């Protein structure tokens, strides 16, 4: 038993394929009905009789409990949100105040040089912004 | 510089406050009895309201930014100052060595 | 260029309010009970159960790329907003000016004092008689 290299994600890919076996059920029981040969259809008027009010009962159930799990991820989602925001670009504003910045490509460069304060040296003095909270 | 940043940061918490409105309003949906109907009412003006001026603020800085953008990487700096204050700040600190050996031949000389 | 970026900005913003509004409004419109005809009650909810927690999670996704926005606009303000690279330019450039000033007056004071005290070890070394 060995798959290619997928160590996580094989349950899901387990619930996929079972997914995938029905469905190529669906599509072999369908197609061999849809021929006339290995398989055939015949009209039936029958009818059968509901012991309970299943639609009110078990679309009220079912949907409360939708609802429930749709309200837990969602607020889930606003907890992590809270906590996510309770660090980057506050360092890009004092390096900003302090230093010559700008943007090319997704690239952010800076200038290290006195080209700006007047001094024609031949060399470039390009630093890189490195996000690691900063570095250069 | 202050201010559109805390604009952006008050953007942020009501992105925060979007989810938790849309949160909490399915969480008083899904109640068996959800008495406070007029409460469902508010959390739900309450979600448009913040989804609406989320969406005013950011369409009103995305104006702006393209009222200022230029494309060009703002020649100016300020590094001359920097440097004569250096300088400055050096000058001052070769004074306190020297003022440090003359004190400490006075001292050898006051010491005997 | 500039305008492509801004305009790529508002793209994501409209389509990001879009999502959560049409999500929301989904959900809702699903959240209705409507009387059943060929659906098998089991299958109707369980595809009601799938389709709200994938609006849900939806949901949540537009709110991640929405803080992604307001990052990419911080990051735009802070690198080209041309006036607030000017105000900082002009406050650091009058702060460091104020702190050379101040130094400069305290060696100038300095070295009068210096020179005082200078004048009169002068006057005692050469008239010594030793």
């Amino acid at each position: 038993k060995f798959q290619p290299s997928l160590w996580p994600w094989d349950s899901v890919r387990n619930n996929l394929r079972s997914a995938l076996t029905e469905m190529c059920v669906l599509y072999d029981v369908l197609s061999i009905v849809r021929d006339k040969k290995f398989m055939t259809l015949d009209p039936v008027s029958q009818d059968a009789l509901p012991p309970k009010q299943n639609p009110q009962t078990l679309q009220l159930i079912s949907k409360k409990k939708s609802l429930a799990g749709a309200a837990q991820i969602l607020l889930k989602g606003a907890e992590r949100l809270t906590k996510s925001v309770t660090d980057f670009n506050s360092e890009l504003l004092r390096l900003r105040q302090h230093w010559k910045l700008r943007k090319v490509g997704d690239k952010i460069l800076g200038d290290l040089s006195y080209r700006s304060a007047g001094s024609l040296f031949p060399h470039h003095g390009t630093f890189e912004v490195i996000k690691n909270p900063l570095d250069v | 510089l202050a201010n559109e940043r805390l604009r952006a940061l008050e953007d942020i918490e009501r992105e925060i406050g979007a989810i938790l409105q849309n949160a909490g309003t399915v969480i008083l949906e899904l109640s068996k009895e959800k008495t406070n109907e007029r409460l469902l009412d508010r959390q739900a003006a309450a979600f448009t309201a913040s989804v609406q001026h989320v969406e005013a603020e950011l369409s009103a800085q995305i104006r702006y930014l393209t009222q200022v953008a230029t494309g060009q990487p703002h020649e100016g700096s300020s590094y001359s100052s920097r440097k004569d204050c250096q300088m400055a700040l050096k000058r001052v600190d070769y004074a306190r060595l020297k003022l440090s050996d003359v004190a400490r031949t006075c001292e050898q000389m006051l010491e005997n | 260029s500039k305008e492509t970026l801004l305009q790529s900005y508002n793209k994501r913003l409209k389509d990001d309010i879009k999502s959560i509004m049409d999500n929301f409004t989904e959900i809702i419109k699903t959240a209705k009970i409507e009387d059943e005809t060929q659906v098998s009650r089991a299958t109707q909810g369980e595809q009601d159960n799938y389709e709200m927690h994938v609006r849900a999670a939806n949901i949540v996704r537009a709110g991640e790329s929405l803080m992604k926005l307001v990052s990419d606009l911080k990051q735009f303000l802070i690198l080209n907003d041309f006036p607030s690279v000017n105000e900082a330019i002009d406050q650091r450039n009058q702060q460091l000016r104020t702190l050379q000033e101040e130094c400069d007056r305290k060696l100038i004071t300095l070295r009068d004092e210096i020179s005082i005290d200078l004048y009169e070890l002068e006057e005692e070394y050469y008239s010594s008689s030793s």
